């Protein structure tokens, strides 16, 4: 997503908008961070060369707009109630102003325009929509204090974002529902906590930059496409596949940790039933991740013989098998971390 | 395009020539060295197609060190089968499965219906738009302009050919044309094409006249075969390009001269497609800013892994296509086990590598 | 006021941008309460300030006293409908133009 | 003796995570210290308004 | 040269960035007069402004003629 | 009172633009109510310069776009019904004689003009749009409005990249 | 009580602006001009909440900025369909 100096311009700048709105003390300082933000995402999302991609920027324009036009004026709402940006009983307006974050987040109430406007994109503009799009939405639910939309929020993220991506064969519609997944266990967090959150969503962003990157070097956008790629030993295919399993919540590797935190805090919080119902509703997650490594865990495939070198970036897939060495091994740095307290 | 003669000289560049082939050239590289400053009228894309006994490597030498440009030759299945450090796979053969074994254009000579030509003829596509990249990152960082004798948008009149004698099936058809059509929007079209036009009976006597041991006592040269490829370029490849590229038919019959072709590309005047924004001629070159310069150079000599893993389609309904699992295990342990390629080239030290303890230098677009 | 989450330079500029502070008819209610923030923080000056908080509502607001207007032009309708008030003392003294 | 030391020392770390998960369920009941389960609001860019709103009124004149 | 080449082509446009520079020195040079005196202290207030001796600020009054 | 029949222009106006689909006509219908809210708007405030400003900004800045795009997108012509429009009096002299029948005491806003204000408010006599204007310029607030006008640049930068030009 | 005689107005034609926005018997032209209807609703309604402050209306051109700055991008993201999807996308009832 490098070919101009002006998409560094406009990530610096949604990088300012984002940190505008996470950092504003009012309830309109943020919403104009979110228009600064908005501004600097919709000339990403847009290329010449992929006809998909225009649409895909009118879909995030409007979703977004209505989205911000209702988190606006449930906001002047509030201060025309009650003038402080606090509100000492919850009521409605903080239910229309949460319900305008979820679907500016993509919670599954709202969710219908994420893996459809993800079935024509590319996958880095992919990379900064399941992570850096979802900081400025998340960071504002944190305000408020109502639980019963929380749980139904996150209930509905984790069963339908993960019976959604059964019959999602393709790659970046697949990731999407999965992220919609990975979004509600964030959600369960942000009720508890607002630093386990911070946990579970860098190194969620931490298994969205590892894995993309697998689908964006290699240029992959299908489960079909996974069982042509050319691998010159396999076992690195192999070793390479253990990111699924990794961003599944599997012991031995990293992203069990981030799960298992957020498992240790809503146990100590005599949350239960929720913790039943995601977990239940996680197998599924793990399901079409191994569906995915399908094309790695075998030894040996029926390989199309035409393609016999394997293509691939420098700097890019330099920085990809650092990642991918922490994402498996590490677990081992648990007794150097300290943010867990 | 001004040539030699009457310049008086050799030409002289507008700018410094990048080494495209040992720094990357990103964004980063972009801000400070521009690439529209080195660009003239002999920056120019020329495709010489023609007829498979036309002389084309003569004449493409020779309108290359006539017009000051560079000589790209046609490409052949040795460059897969030698590898960086000179070892033939050839030799691999019988350590080889016999549905994984080498298949040169001599086999394709001798026996062209096996099953691995509906591999071969992709392979060959798989190295015309290895090299035309490698054309375009000639163009785009030093300014000279490329010759080619092959180009792959002229590749599918043999495999259509090759079709209509019967050595293809249908499913490679199909799998050829979801390659094409997944590859060939990503490259520049050419500026010039020149058809060395040949009789279907002449190319026959250029056959016989250079008694290669292949070519000789072969089947497939024959009356068909040659009359539909002959056929099959003027009435589909010269008819698809010539909406966007220059297009010079030259009645090679005779031995043909250099000075009259070169004095109809002069009269050529270049500038009035310019003048038309949305013309269908030389659009793909048609780059109104400096930042689509750039872009323009970026993808080809930043991103030309992306445009090499666009050949990622997966097709497994056809049986003479896909490899067998145990015969592609036993494939691996025989190629990634021999002398040239047990690692990367440049740290093997089977092969005469030194210093491999404090070398940490990758090299750019190479393939693994 | 919102707590924000991060205390970057970015928060310098949003943060006086809407305020009672300049000069207005209770800035110095707002004062009251908003330094009572500082002191039990956000969430217990919920609970143990929550005197100070509803009289700059009932300031800026203007809630119960326009709720007094309503209920006082209301009951004098209702009055009028009912045939206790009627003709030329329907509505009272008027005040002077430059009274308030 | 390695057993009871083992034992003694688990049995110490679980009374001191008791007592300090009951002393974080008191903190974070009444929202008392500053260290956890604290909102800090600061009226700091209040008083610079109210300081530069003081400091205008000098400022007005002809 | 540059300069010359700048008044051939575009001289309005040059004639207008000496306009600009000397608006930039003489607006630096306006600062600087003002806050070399007491400009923060305006003569003339707006509105009844009145200072009891008490008052730091009734020290600081202008006894100037009116110009 | 006039504030009663902007507000029953505005009602009027709003449900017309429910009804009609052409779209250079709901351009129309934006433009003339971008008249009765900037007047709107006028009549709680203590001077009209956010009015211009809205005015300037939306109506004959912004607008004029979008009865461009409208004027090329629509080849035909309106198709002008005397039932909407018969309908659209109807409403207008029924909420009209509505506010005839209401008392406007209470029916006014509560928001303070200029004149509504208190004789003994110093603020007031300075100057006419001067206090309200006066945090754009000062600190610690301008470096919002210098953002905006960065903003603003980096806008037009966003539109030229988008449309490809 | 307060909210239904002050400021309900705003509220009702936001509702409807919303539902215009929204409704699949509109073309997306339709959906931008009910889109800065909504624009001038919510700019009068954030002028009724700025105006209960004296000196605060200042806001009212920012708002104003961030909002002509979304309708200029939203007619640059449409009109960007016309050399792809041709002149008569701008009839078209789905997404
Ligand atoms: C006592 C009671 C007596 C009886 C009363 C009966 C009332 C009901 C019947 C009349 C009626 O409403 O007929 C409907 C009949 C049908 O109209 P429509 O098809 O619904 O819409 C009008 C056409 O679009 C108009 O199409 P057009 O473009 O051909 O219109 C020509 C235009 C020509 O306009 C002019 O000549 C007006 C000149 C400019 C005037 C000022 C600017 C406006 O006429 C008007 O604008 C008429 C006003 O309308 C009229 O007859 C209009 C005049 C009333
Ligand atoms: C009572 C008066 C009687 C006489 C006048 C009667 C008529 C009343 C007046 C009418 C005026 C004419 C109206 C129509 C004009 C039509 C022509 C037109 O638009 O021309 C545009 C032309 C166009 O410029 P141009 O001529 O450079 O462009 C054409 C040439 N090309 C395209 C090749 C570049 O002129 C201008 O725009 C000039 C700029 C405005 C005027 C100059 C202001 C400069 C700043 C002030 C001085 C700065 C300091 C100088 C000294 C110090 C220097 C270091
Ligand atoms: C008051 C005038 C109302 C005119 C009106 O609404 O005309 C209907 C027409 C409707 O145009 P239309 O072609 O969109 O009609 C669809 C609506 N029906 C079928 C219900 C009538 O609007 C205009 O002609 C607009 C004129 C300019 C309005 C400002
Ligand atoms: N199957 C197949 N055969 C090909 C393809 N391209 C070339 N050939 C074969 C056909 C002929 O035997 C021979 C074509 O000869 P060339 O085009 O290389 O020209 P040649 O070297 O004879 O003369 P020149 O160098 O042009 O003077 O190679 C291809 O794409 N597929």
């Amino acid at each position: 997503m490098f070919n101009n100096s002006s998409k560094i311009l406009f990530i610096t700048i949604m990088i300012i908008g984002t940190l505008i709105t996470v950092t504003s003390n009012s309830w309109l300082g943020a919403w104009m961070g979110l228009e600064i933000n908005l501004l600097s995402f919709i000339p990403l999302l847009s290329d010449n060369n992929n006809l998909m991609s225009t649409e895909a920027s009118l879909k995030y324009f409007l979703t977004q707009v209505l989205a911000s036009t209702v988190l606006l004026f449930s906001s002047i709402l509030l201060m025309l109630k009650n003038n402080m940006n606090n509100e000492i009983n919850e009521s409605f307006t903080s239910m229309i102003i949460m319900s305008a974050l979820l679907l500016k987040s993509g919670a599954a109430p709202f969710h219908f325009w994420f893996p459809n406007m993800m079935e024509g994109l590319t996958w880095m503009n992919a990379l900064m929509l399941m992570t850096w799009q979802k900081i400025a939405p998340l960071m504002l639910i944190s305000y408020l204090n109502i639980k019963y939309l929380l749980l139904i929020s996150v209930i509905l993220s984790v069963i339908i974002g993960a019976i959604g991506g059964l019959n999602q064969t393709s790659l970046r519609k697949l990731m999407a529902f999965s992220s919609i997944n990975h979004l509600g266990w964030m959600l369960s967090s942000l009720m508890i906590s607002e630093s386990i959150w911070l946990i579970y969503f860098f190194f969620y962003s931490f298994l969205s930059f590892v894995l993309t990157f697998m689908f964006n070097i290699f240029k992959l956008f299908h489960l079909n496409q996974l069982f042509s790629w050319f691998v010159n030993s396999k076992i690195l295919k192999f070793t390479l596949f253990m990111n699924f399993l990794s961003l599944g919540g599997l012991p031995p590797f990293l992203g069990f940790l981030p799960k298992w935190l957020v498992i240790q805090q809503l146990t100590l919080c005599n949350q239960y039933f929720m913790l039943t119902l995601m977990m239940m509703s996680t197998l599924i997650t793990l399901f079409f991740y191994l569906r995915i490594c399908y094309s790695a865990f075998m030894m040996n495939y029926f390989e199309n013989n035409w393609i016999m070198k394997m293509n691939m970036n420098s700097i890019n897939y330099n920085m990809y098998m650092i990642m991918t060495f922490f994402s498996i091994f590490g677990l081992f740095l648990i007794s150097l971390f300290y943010f867990m307290f | 395009i001004s040539g030699k003669t009457m310049r008086g000289g050799p030409r002289v560049p507008k700018a410094a020539p990048y080494p495209y082939k040992t720094k990357k050239y990103s964004v980063f590289n972009a801000i400070f060295d521009k690439t529209s400053k080195r660009f003239d009228e002999n920056s120019k894309v020329i495709c010489v197609e023609g007829p498979i006994a036309a002389g084309k490597s003569k004449f493409a030498k020779e309108l290359a060190e006539e017009l000051d440009m560079e000589y790209y030759p046609a490409v052949d299945l040795d460059l897969i089968y030698i590898n960086s450090y000179g070892y033939d796979m050839r030799k691999l053969d019988p350590q080889l499965p016999p549905s994984c074994r080498s298949y040169d254009v001599r086999n394709f000579c001798l026996d062209p219906s096996h099953d691995l030509a509906a591999q071969f003829q992709i392979r060959m596509y798989m190295l015309r738009y290895s090299q035309y990249i490698d054309a375009l990152q000639h163009v785009l960082s030093t300014g000279q302009g490329v010759v080619l004798e092959r180009s792959p948008y002229s590749d599918f009149v043999f495999m259509e050919a090759m079709f209509r004698q019967g050595y293809l099936s249908r499913g490679a058809r199909s799998v050829y044309n979801e390659l094409r059509q997944n590859t060939i929007g990503e490259l520049l079209k050419p500026h010039l094409v020149i058809y060395l036009d040949l009789p279907v009976d002449a190319v026959k006597k250029q056959i016989k006249a250079r008694n290669v041991d292949y070519e000789v006592q072969s089947k497939v040269f024959s009356d068909a075969y040659l009359s539909d490829l002959e056929q099959l370029y003027k009435q589909q490849y010269l008819k698809d390009i010539s909406t966007h590229a220059e297009l010079l038919i030259y009645d090679w019959t005779a031995g043909g001269e250099t000075e009259v072709v070169v004095e109809d590309i002069e009269r050529i005047d270049f500038n009035q497609f310019e003048a038309d924004i949305h013309n269908k001629k030389m659009l793909d070159w048609r780059f109104p800013l400096e930042a689509e310069w750039c872009e323009a150079r970026i993808k080809y000599c930043h991103e030309k892994p992306d445009l090499m893993n666009y050949f990622n389609v997966p097709r497994f309904d056809v049986p003479e296509l896909v490899r067998s699992a145990d015969d592609g295990k036993v494939w691996r342990d025989v190629w990634f086990n021999a002398p040239g390629m047990k690692y990367r080239p440049g740290y093997n030290a089977d092969m005469g590598d030194e210093g491999l303890l404090t070398k940490t230098k990758i090299g750019i677009n190479q393939g693994i | 006021s919102l707590t924000p989450f991060l205390r970057l330079p970015l928060t310098d500029l949003t943060g006086c941008l809407i305020n009672h502070q300049t000069y207005d008819k209770c800035g110095k209610f707002e004062m009251k309460m908003m330094e009572c923030f500082e002191a039990y923080g956000l969430e217990r000056g919920k609970r143990e300030c929550a005197d100070l908080i509803s009289d700059f509502q009932e300031c800026v607001g203007m809630q119960k006293q326009l709720m007094r207007f309503h209920a006082m032009r209301n009951e004098r309708y209702k009055q009028w409908l009912k045939g206790e008030r009627k003709g030329q003392e329907f509505f009272a003294d008027p005040p002077r133009v430059d009274a308030y | 003796e390695k057993s009871l030391h083992y034992l003694y020392e688990e049995n110490e770390k679980a009374q001191i995570r008791l007592l300090e998960d009951e002393v974080r369920r008191k903190m974070s009941e009444r929202n008392d210290y500053q260290a956890y389960y604290y909102r800090p609001s600061v009226a700091k860019y209040h008083r610079i308004s109210k300081e530069a709103a003081d400091e205008l009124e000098a400022l007005r004149g002809d | 040269s540059l300069l010359k080449r700048a008044w051939n082509e575009i001289p309005d446009i040059v004639g207008g960035s000496a306009l600009a520079l000397a608006g930039i020195v003489m607006a630096t040079i306006g600062v600087a007069n003002y806050y070399a005196k007491d400009g923060d202290n305006r003569r003339y207030k707006l509105g009844y402004v009145v200072y009891r001796h008490d008052d730091p600020r009734a020290l600081k009054v202008r006894n100037d003629e009116d110009d | 009172m006039i504030q009663l029949m902007l507000y029953s222009l505005i009602i009027t106006t709003s449900i017309i633009f429910l009804n009609m689909i052409h779209p250079l006509a709901l351009g129309l219908t934006l433009l003339i109510q971008t008249i009765f809210v900037c007047l709107l708007t006028g009549l709680m405030t203590k001077s009209f310069w956010y009015s211009y400003i809205l005015f300037l900004i939306f109506l004959g800045g912004m607008l004029v776009l979008f009865i461009y795009v409208t004027s090329l997108a629509s080849n035909e012509m309106f198709n002008l019904s005397m039932k909407l429009t018969l309908f659209s009096s109807l409403i207008l002299i029924f909420m009209l004689i509505l506010s005839f029948i209401m008392d406007k005491t209470s029916s006014s806003l509560f928001l303070m003009n200029n004149d509504m204000q208190s004789i003994i408010n110093m603020n007031s006599y300075f100057m006419e749009n001067s206090l309200s204007l006066n945090k754009l310029y000062n600190f610690p607030t301008n470096f919002i409005t210098i953002l905006l006008m960065n903003y603003l640049l980096i806008t037009l930068i966003v539109i030229v990249k988008i449309t490809k030009l | 009580m307060i909210m239904i005689l002050y400021w309900s107005l705003p509220m009702i034609l936001f509702i409807l602006g919303l539902f215009c926005f929204v409704s699949n018997r509109k073309h997306l032209l339709s959906m931008l001009l009910s889109l800065e209807f909504i624009v001038l609703m919510l700019f009068f309604m954030l002028f009724i909440y700025l105006n209960m402050l004296n000196y605060e209306s200042y806001f009212s051109m920012m708002f104003l900025t961030f909002s002509v700055c979304e309708g200029a991008l939203g007619l640059s993201i449409l009109v960007s369909m016309i050399r792809t999807h041709g002149n008569d996308y701008f009839q078209s009832f789905s997404i």
